[PDB]
């Protein structure tokens, strides 16, 4: 059954085997997230999209850091600054 | 520490013995084989039962005891059902006390018992009134509700769909350890 | 009926059935809170097998390298020949102190990693 | 004889999980009232949303400089003061002014109040997650203090 | 409020016939069948690689 | 109430039976009660 | 006292009756309804009533899984066919050649596949 000489064991099955759900569900979470990113990339984007990045707030008005993007008020022949 | 003496004489002895029996006087009263069913007294023949007849075609069993009166009020009417529907399912009559291997394997509690078998385990339906509230035609309505029931599952998707459970690799082990004798395995 | 006589004296009230559909006296939340409270408590024991599986487990390594790192010292510092012939036997002494220490570790393994089942 | 005819080995898959699942109602049901519920969906709910919010949000360690910029928590319950050092998990879409007021619990902040992390303010128009990833990257301790100068 | 619970609810299990013992003990052959089979694959793949 | 041998005795009786004991105990407890109120405590 | 003690043990039985109502009404209501079939009831009787039965066995932590290998020891004359015989001769010896074969497989794997590391370079 179990033992003293057990207790490490014991413990890490106790605290890691309650985990295994939340972190198949964390994986699953980021699949559906990396399924959504790449249709919103296949669908089109104004500026890229950085995939294995945490957050990607570029806009029109907004540069890939979350600032204001420099040289945005007129237009340009070239269409997009980027 | 727990243990129980292994047995005594008078637990060892006959449990059905015969008691004398009265002139045709006491049956007068105010309230004054069997050619389709069969009568159990040995657990090879239980078991060549429930593991030939009850895959080929179900069962029906009613499980008594000589004490008991709802047995005696339960027999006549359960005749009548045998006599009745022998033709799509076997129907067979034991006692607790003289196959108590039988009364184990179908998990009875109380008497009398009606048990439905099928394959074994793909159908065990077991009838009673542990409480005392029903009677002897419900517990038969219920007996006939279950062989209908049984049947119909035998006879939906082409003759499967009743496959035996946990006997599949049980054997009735943790129920009767003495089914390890009967699978050749050791015991030392 | 057999049972009909009992089974009249079974009627409740509103009141009643409301209070069996909620379950006041037979969830008891304050027995579940008392049963997770001692189920986290119990976690010390684990704490104490674990300190002790690993004191037994490095008793030889501390026998071994401690007091052999002493005896060390004590090899580098000396020069003569009478404290040398001293240390010899306190030498001899560690040995079986150090195989003391095995069989002691040896007896408290085979304690610790016995199961029943 | 393994296997019959007719059946198949998914319908066989069926069967077992029915058997599982009719096995663990019964096991559930002849159990104790005082620990099965708790042991079944208290700390497993629990320790499903910590494990989540941990794996999957992303948590700053928050200070603030003096004593008198503290927020106001004697009314609100189970924490009556603040302590520096507090872990506190946020959105990616989180700025400065709204970190500030779940700091200060959406009541009025004191002046000039300033974010800084590793030496370096933080503008109140900005993301507290590119904020960090530029200027302390794998350390988000902030600070909160008062930009007077 | 007397018993509510069955002994079979507290009491351990079988130490040497259990319920998982008997039911690998059952799923045996399948499982000797599958790892069989995989291993036939593997070794005939081999050889017909070390052969020629 | 069923006529039996104690070597049937149920695991677990039913609810049925115990609310039975129970307003049995009811009735037994009453009278004796009252007994004793009445006849026990004027000896004294 | 005793006014006080016997209206006390009064009360005591009225929480009682109280307690016996939401007990039958909490059974008839929710239990009756929930309780399981008894398809999927444990397949095992606890050791105590089989001893009681004087059905418990004990032994065996082993088994042997063919009539084959049941029957060796009973047989006394052939407890192995010839064909079985000669492959059990096959076994006489533990094979070191494979052993070394394997164990050599196994470290080029794990060490030039699973366990390579980088090296700086002048």
């Amino acid at each position: 059954s179990t033992s003293p000489g057990l207790a490490f064991a014991n413990l890490t099955l106790l605290l890691d085997v309650p985990q295994l759900p939340a972190i198949w569900a964390v994986n699953a979470w980021r699949e559906l997230n990396g399924l959504f990113t790449e249709m919103k990339t296949l669908a089109g984007t104004s500026d890229l999209l950085y995939p294995s990045n945490r957050y990607n707030p570029q806009n029109e008005k907004t540069n890939r850091m979350g600032r204001p993007r420099k040289y945005n008020h007129g237009e340009w022949m070239f269409g997009n600054s980027y | 520490s727990f243990a129980i003496p292994p047995a005594n004489a008078a637990a060892l002895a006959d449990p059905l013995p015969a008691t004398p029996t009265p002139p045709p006087v006491f049956e007068a009263v105010s309230s004054a084989a069997l050619k389709n069913v069969e009568e159990v007294s040995t657990m090879e023949r239980y078991e060549a039962a429930v593991y030939e007849e009850s895959f080929k075609k179900p069962i029906v069993c009613l499980f008594f005891a000589r004490f008991s009166l709802q047995s005696k009020v339960l027999l006549q009417p359960f005749l009548d059902f045998a006599a009745s529907a022998s033709n799509n399912a076997t129907f067979f009559l034991i006692d607790c006390d003289r196959v108590p291997r039988a009364a184990y394997h179908a998990r009875v509690e109380n008497v009398p018992s009606l048990v439905v078998m099928k394959g074994d385990d793909a159908f065990r339906q077991t009838i009673t009134d542990s409480v005392g509230v029903k009677t002897a035609g419900d517990l038969i309505q219920e007996a006939r509700s279950a062989l209908d029931q049984v049947l119909r599952l035998d006879q939906q998707e082409g003759g499967t769909k009743l496959q035996p459970g946990v006997s599949s690799y049980t054997h009735h082990i943790g129920v009767d350890n003495l089914n390890v004798y009967r699978k050749g395995w050791p015991v030392a | 009926r057999p049972g009909q006589g009992s089974n009249a004296q079974f009627q409740t009230s509103l009141a009643d059935k409301t209070r069996g559909l909620l379950g006041v006296g037979f969830l008891r939340p304050t027995k579940m809170a008392s049963f997770a409270a001692t189920f986290l408590l119990n976690f010390r024991f684990y704490f104490m097998y674990m300190a002790r599986t690993t004191f037994q487990a490095v008793r030889p390594l501390l026998a071994f390298s401690v007091f052999g790192e002493v005896m060390k010292l004590v090899l580098a510092t000396m020069s003569s020949g009478l404290f040398s012939f001293l240390f010899s036997f306190v030498l001899a002494f560690e040995v079986f102190y150090f195989f003391l220490q095995c069989y002691i570790s040896y007896t408290f393994l085979t304690m610790f990693f016995t199961v029943l089942f | 004889p393994l296997g019959v005819k007719g059946r198949s080995v998914f319908a066989g898959m069926r069967s077992f999980i029915g058997q599982r699942l009719g096995r663990l109602y019964d096991s559930f049901y002849y159990s104790q009232s005082s620990t099965k519920y708790v042991m079944v969906f208290l700390f497993p709910a629990g320790i499903f949303y910590t494990r989540f919010r941990a794996d999957t949000k992303l948590g700053y360690h928050v200070f603030i400089n003096e004593e008198k910029l503290y927020p106001d928590y004697s009314q609100n319950y189970f924490d009556t003061k603040w302590t520096n050092g507090r872990k506190v998990y946020l959105d990616d879409e989180t700025t400065v002014e709204q970190l500030k007021a779940q700091i200060y619990g959406g009541k009025a902040a004191p002046e000039n109040v300033k974010v800084a992390c590793r030496g370096r303010v933080f503008e109140d128009a900005d993301n507290v997650a590119m904020a960090v990833r530029a200027f302390c990257k794998r350390d988000p301790r902030l600070l909160l203090f008062q930009d007077n100068l | 409020f007397g018993p509510t619970l069955p002994d079979h609810a507290y009491y351990g299990e079988h130490a040497t016939y259990n319920y998982f013992v008997l039911f690998i003990r059952g799923m045996r052959p399948y499982l000797e069948k599958i790892f069989g089979d995989c291993a036939s694959t593997i070794k005939n793949a081999a050889v017909a690689v070390y052969r020629p | 109430r069923t006529g039996g041998d104690f070597r049937f005795f149920p695991e677990m009786p039913p609810w049925q039976w115990l609310a039975h004991m129970e307003n049995l105990r009811f009735k037994l407890l009453s009278v004796a009660q009252s007994r004793r109120s009445q006849l026990q405590l004027a000896n004294l | 006292i005793q006014h006080w003690n016997k209206s006390y043990e009064k009360q005591v039985y009225s929480e009682s009756v109280a307690l016996n109502r939401t007990f039958q009404a909490r059974n008839q209501l929710v239990l009756d309804r929930l309780k399981p079939s008894g398809a999927y009831r444990l397949p095992a009787v606890d050791y105590k009533r089989q001893l009681s039965r004087g059905t418990l066995v004990e032994g065996a932590d082993f088994y042997l899984p063919t009539a084959q290998e049941q029957q060796r020891l009973a047989r006394h004359f052939e407890p192995y066919s010839e064909q079985e015989q000669e492959e059990r001769r096959k076994f006489r010896f533990q094979s070191i050649s494979v052993y070394l074969a394997v164990a050599l497989g196994a470290s080029f794997v794990h060490d030039y596949f699973y366990q390579r590391r980088p090296v700086a370079w002048c």
